[PDB]
């Protein structure tokens, strides 16, 4: 049920007995997998953690200076000497000063002054990088289990069944995991972090408990001392002179002085980039989509050899409509017969009863034994006006619905994305190894992009009428002897004869 | 005022109190009175400043010059920084600018 | 809008018989224009029985 | 120093021989205790620099300041050249440069 | 005689009837006009002359100031005032700077700081301007009278007979001078200083009692005080500010300081300028040609009426030669007759006794009755041998003398120099006005520029041989009907009638 | 050069007697080349009678 | 210092520990005190440095020169070496560079 | 034995009548000489030996100074003038400095002061040039002779029996030298040192006991004090002022300092440099080729007469293998018959008995008559297996034997090396003078050229079926009137019949 | 390789009979082609008798 409330939503409908199929998850977005005999599945990804990041260069704005020193020497006397030139950690600067009778010597000449004094760095930024082996997303996995709906649980401390949602870290070392969701069975995910956000020109900025994003080719443009990559308690600082200001000259001495916080400088030139968020020493990232593969063999239903329900079904409010034309219907049922199947049938008139949409939570089911109880489902109208009906016998319930649109229009909308989903899956779409899943491969791909019109348009899913309609039409392209116009037409006489092959 | 010799120099410790006055001690030569013109003199504190001040004939006047004694040259050294609140002054506003992106 | 949408949703609830009343309606024109106006002409009544 | 005042605010013409000592004179208020710490103060010639030094309260410090009386603001004017030979220092060495042609 | 050590010397000679010739004199060359009756004048352009030049623009390289003062103000205050910021005199700038308890006021922000000065110029240098009606022209005029030709009269004070030699002055406001020759007579000279160097965009700049010219578009792209020519005492001066170095602001003041003496940078910036000298006010420009007419009228010889030399002839020393093929010859004479004529003939051999060539100087006559005289001439050699015989009787001397080169060639280099006088002579060479003087100048321009030709080549110039020459060959291009053969004769031949009726 | 500048010079003395000869010599040639040959050589033969 | 004249013009020798100090000798005049500000002078050894320094009058002040007598011109000499290991300063650090190949 | 362990060796022999033969000789390898009836020679060059070399130029890297003076003349005195300007030790410069009232005199002008100082070269490096006449090399010569060939005498102290091995000093005075071998006999041999390494663009820099070569055009080009090579105790030099720096300018004097030790340079600069070895006076060069003409008439066999080996032949170790397809065998000879003759036979198969190969040294024998002793020898089996045997009788030893390659490429590559050498021995190949020896001069070359493939491919060395081919090649040649046809045949059949005239 | 050696040194070793050989088998082919692999079939038979 967490793929409700999401403005990017998409719908993934695999072959009867195609047990894998290709999907891609964005940052921003939802995937909802659903089957003939499976339960639907609904897939998110929340976060991209970055951990064990090796450190780079650290740069740093707010620095402290102590203990300066000047020597001065007028002409015929050399270059100025002091004895904490050679310590690393005290930078000088040489000179040229006029000299004369009223500093001492007689000649007159330019001398040579030097002054030096320590460098201490108070405030420091850092820059990390990023690898591609040290990336681990996280994905949660929901099942429609006719669960109540309520939004009470927000963290993950209780009220979470652990059979109804789970957590998957994907990792770059092992990309395949082995999913177990208790009593509905276990799936097998492959995913691959690939056609991501480049990592090669970013570097993660650390400052004053504060993290953003910054590009590689402007890191290095800094002007600020830095020094080499390595840990080291005190390391020789390369470029300090930019952070010490000397004054113009004296006859005796010179009197440098240090800048003060460059922190307001840095926060103003970072104000158009990216920001993010840590924990300890991990980074989160909410830039990135995902390409995963799921294998659904031991995944069955929970509910299917229960019994009907005998008691009596309410509406608990009047049934919401969300952005993707999907109604949710919030059910109570009041009697003791435990978990029942719950009867619930959408038509067209109260005394048609023909099923005339499909459901989007399969085998609705009521979770508990108890006397008042309240459920949830979603379903999915057709376009037009309908009648969802709830229950059998004298104390069924019905329901008018109303949705706009055209039916043509969401198929054409669904082909559209479908086209768009297949161009992302560029690469890892096919198989070109062993013999026997090429055709599988490209079964897959064209039901996976025509199903949503092939079920939208050829009539009511009779299943007698379109291998006729495939046939005769098989005939018709085949008694052609004109070029161009044989192979297109078996071709979607193919194509159909398989659409009706697969699940509508 | 404190004088020392490390290593055959001399050096004077001058505080904040003896700011513009002038002192006399001895030295292998006889007793030496060395004025004492700092302008940015400040507190005791770990920066400090100290720079040799030399020697020089009566018969001249100071130019650009604030510390001159006559025995020899004698190195000065004293602490900069503000109300002993042990921070230096740091007024340099250079205000460096950096590349937006 | 309001009608198209029914009439759409009835033809493909059962194509068949719409399929056989315009292919019968095709036939019963005088002109190119007057066929389409006799199928288009079904395809309207088709909902409605009365 | 000589102290007068013209058009209701006091003058102090200081020479280079009273340079980093304090000065007592009488305002309408009362006497008036203030210190002079100018460091680049020179001696008597009509290059004069003149800036109001500003009263301020005993607690706090005096900080990058090098003129301070407690009665009102006074102004402090003083001669800036060297050795009295009518000539200032002009020391810029900004070399500026002329196209050639 | 001012002519004969000159590199760049020409050769005019005028039509025998022709009073007016008009002639181009270069400063750094002369010129010299002979003719039948007249005598030899020799004419040069000593220096150009500028006067009453006015002021552009003065600059101020060495500047001082005194009575720097200033004035801050921090926040909740308003802007910085000073009485001395409405003086002209007093130039100052404003800034921000930060404020705090440190500084004497309270609230904690940054203030307005303002800072002026007195400006004065010690020293400046100067810019000039100069007009076409400012110009003067210097020419002298020599006479060749057969005078010694010793240079022992330099300067003007003595040593110069004032009916052998004068000075002109030339002037925009009256181009038409009347010279005065004394017995010689008088001559008329109308010059039109046109076309000379351009001074529209060149400016006379006096600095440390030296003197440069520059290009305007330099001139006004300096970067220092200046201040136009006005008659005061003292001067409102505009962009001072690049001669006063503002020091960094303080807590509560700011000390100006002023720029050295800016002389080496100026000196610098001048290497590659041109130079002039200067009297008093005036200056003087070595460059620049001029165009001039002469009127001889009422010029006429000296020594014409005289009589021949009976006394004793003798050379001085071996006679030199010129650059332009010209022989001086420095005669003594012995005897007391008084001015009387110098018999001298140039001929081929001693018994030919035959002139076969001409005279530089007209007339050549002994200025005194002494005893033992000396005096000068300047003749023109044939091309090849001569013999130069001076007397008659049995004392008459003579010399032998060569000289290289071809009469063919001498007369191609008078053609081609006159082809580019007159072609230099662009406008105010013919007149288009009355009637009358048109013929007159184009006869006037043809024998200017082709005498010189048809001295050397017709002949021995024998007068009668010519005219019966051009007459055949007027008849030859009469008697011919074909096109472009008959209008080219007809010139030719009138063109030669024309030069044979002029002097030869 | 030693000679050219004498016979030049001769030939402008007397141009009337040069010409009379350079005719003469010229109407003796049976080609062109050869009488410009015949009257270069009276032109060279021209200064000394001999 | 030593004093002595070879030819008719004076020679002083001069050591370091007279380094700084006037001194008087005696001439065909009369008596001369002599005056040495040698910064660079150095011990006893072969690297000796000598020039003449001049006579002045004593109404003027010296301008570039460091010795100064008064009854002629005198010629000072003193060595130049450190810590009389007879070896000179030889500190050109001119680092002249050869061709490669 | 001493040509055995080396990587570039060669293989010569000459006619059987041919006396006279050339070899050339390469710095890095060795020279094999085999012939019918002469013992097998082994050539050498081990070192280039350059002594009594001239000098040409020293510098002087390290200098001292002392005794500096100066001395400076104000205005209104003219130039300065010092005693020790005249003296060749003692450098000085000259300059103009600005005086006044504080320097002594009383007139504001610049003055003249001159400065000088003494020179002492302290450390110096010499530069030495080499001349053919000077260089001498050394050949050292051995002889298979059956020895042990153990490596145990490397010096030239003992061990080395003087019928064995021999040195050869080749100099240019003598170019003729008479080797004599002992026992062996005497030879002859003319080397002319020629087309080796140019010794006229090449200095031998000594420096701090190392040597190096350096380029002519180089040496002149460095910029240090130098003077030529001139035997005395006091050198006058030139160009010291690059070894000494003057300050800028002092009114009363000047104070020059001298430059440091300068080796580092030179060793920074002589990297890419060549080196060699000295020993006293006299230098060591590896590099240099000759070429000699060897005359062997006086030598013989020692062990021609001998009788062959009744005693018991055994193999010391396994026989080895060396780059050139040469096998050594070391054999253990036991009896006591005096020296004798080694039967030794190299055949296809055990019963077959024919010789199929040769052997590199001619008459093994045995050099000692004790009870067991010991001796060695190379042989040359054929390409493919072989079978070498040993001794006669029932006491006869076999061995088997390997080689890989083909005979035909074996054949053209010593084809092609003799081509090589041929091409190399450019000059002083041939006699131009008597008649006689030009016959046996192409002879010579073209065996030395064609025979190591004649002895190849011309069967078994029957000597008879070649003359047959020779002749019927002739005739076949002869009958035939097209050109081109006949001068090859017939040049062919005449190479083939002299190569068979000659030894196989 | 291990056999090209073994007949060649055979062929060198008593080139007569070979060549012989050769001359026998150059003349029993009917093209030129044939000939040449009759003269490497006598080639490669020549080191076995057999
Ligand atoms: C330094 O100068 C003072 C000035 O009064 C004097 O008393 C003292 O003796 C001097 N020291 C010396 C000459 O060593
Ligand atoms: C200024 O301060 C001094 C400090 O002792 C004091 O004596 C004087 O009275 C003060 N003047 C005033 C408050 O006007
Ligand atoms: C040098 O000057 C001193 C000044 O005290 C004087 O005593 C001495 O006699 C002078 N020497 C002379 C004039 O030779």
């Amino acid at each position: 049920i967490r793929c409700i409330g999401i403005g990017n939503r998409d719908f993934i409908e695999g072959m009867s007995g195609g047990t894998w199929v290709d999907i891609v998850l964005e940052h921003g977005g939802c995937v909802t997998v659903m089957s003939n005999n499976k339960p639907t599945l609904d897939f998110e990804l929340v976060t991209t953690t970055a951990s064990n990041m090796a450190e780079v260069r650290s740069y740093c704005y707010e620095a402290n200076i102590s203990e300066m020193a000047s020597d001065s020497r007028c002409p015929t006397q050399g270059e100025a000497y002091l004895d904490k030139m050679a310590d690393s950690q005290f930078v000088c600067k040489r000179g040229y000063v006029d000299r004369g009778w009223g500093n001492g010597c007689g000649l007159f000449g330019k001398g040579s002054i030097v002054t030096c004094a320590k460098f201490t760095c108070v405030k420091k930024l850092t820059g990390k990088s990023i690898q591609p082996e040290n990336l681990e997303y996280r994905v949660l996995v929901s099942v429609h289990a006719s669960q109540h709906g309520g939004m009470i649980n927000n963290d993950t401390n209780h009220q979470h069944d652990k059979e109804n949602r789970a957590r998957i870290d994907i990792t770059a070392s092992a990309p395949r995991v082995e999913v177990e969701l208790g009593s509905f069975g276990s799936i097998s995910m492959e995913c691959e972090p690939r056609s991501g956000l480049n990592f090669g020109d970013l570097y993660y900025l650390t400052m004053n408990n504060k993290h953003w994003l910054v590009n590689r080719d402007w890191f290095h443009d800094l002007s600020l001392p830095w020094h080499t990559g390595a840990t080291s308690n005190n390391h020789h600082w390369n470029n300090k002179e930019a952070l010490v200001e000397f004054r113009e000259a004296h006859a005796k001495k010179q009197t440098a002085v240090v800048l003060g916080s460059q922190e307001g400088a840095v926060h103003a030139a970072l104000a158009g980039a990216l920001e993010a968020e840590s924990d300890g020493h991990k980074a989160t990232i909410y830039s990135g989509h995902l390409k995963c593969r799921l294998k659904l063999d031991k995944l069955r239903l929970k509910g299917m050899s229960y019994a009907l329900c005998t008691g009596a079904f309410t509406f608990a409010r009047t049934p919401s409509e969300t952005i993707h034309g999907t109604a949710t219907v919030e059910l109570q049922y009041a009697g003791e017969d435990g978990p029942c199947k719950v009867p619930i049938v959408i038509t067209s008139d109260t005394n048609s009863m023909a099923s005339t949409g499909r459901l989007i939570t399969a085998n609705p089911v009521v979770t508990e034994s108890g006397a008042n109880s309240k459920m949830m489902v979603e379903i999915d109208p057709p376009f037009g006006d309908s009648y969802i009906i709830v229950g059998t016998g004298t104390t069924k319930i019905t329901h008018h619905w109303h949705r706009a649109g055209s039916s043509i229009g969401r198929a054409f909308e669904a082909t559209m994305r479908g086209a768009k989903r297949m161009a992302v899956l560029g690469d890892t779409a096919w198989d070109f190894g062993s013999v026997g899943g090429m055709f599988n491969s490209v079964g897959k791909f064209v039901h996976q992009v025509f199903g949503s019109a092939f079920k939208a348009l050829f009539g009511g899913m009779s299943w007698f009428t379109q291998l006729l309609i495939g046939f005769l039409l098989i005939w018709m392209g085949l008694n052609a002897r004109g070029g161009t116009v044989a192979m297109s037409f078996m071709g979607i006489g193919a194509m159909l004869i398989f659409l009706a092959t697969s699940v509508s | 005022v404190e004088v020392t010799k490390k290593g055959d120099t001399y050096y004077m410790f001058a505080d904040k109190k003896d700011a513009g006055k002038v002192v006399t001690f001895e030295t292998e030569s006889g007793p030496n009175r060395c004025s004492i013109q700092a302008m940015d003199i400040g507190h005791m504190c770990p920066a400090t400043m100290s720079y040799e001040c030399p020697v020089l004939e009566p018969q001249y006047e100071p130019e650009d010059v604030d510390c001159w004694c006559n025995s020899t040259a004698a190195w000065i050294v004293y602490g900069t920084c503000t109300h002993k609140t042990t921070g230096e002054t740091r007024r340099s506003r250079r205000s460096i600018t950096l590349p937006s992106h």
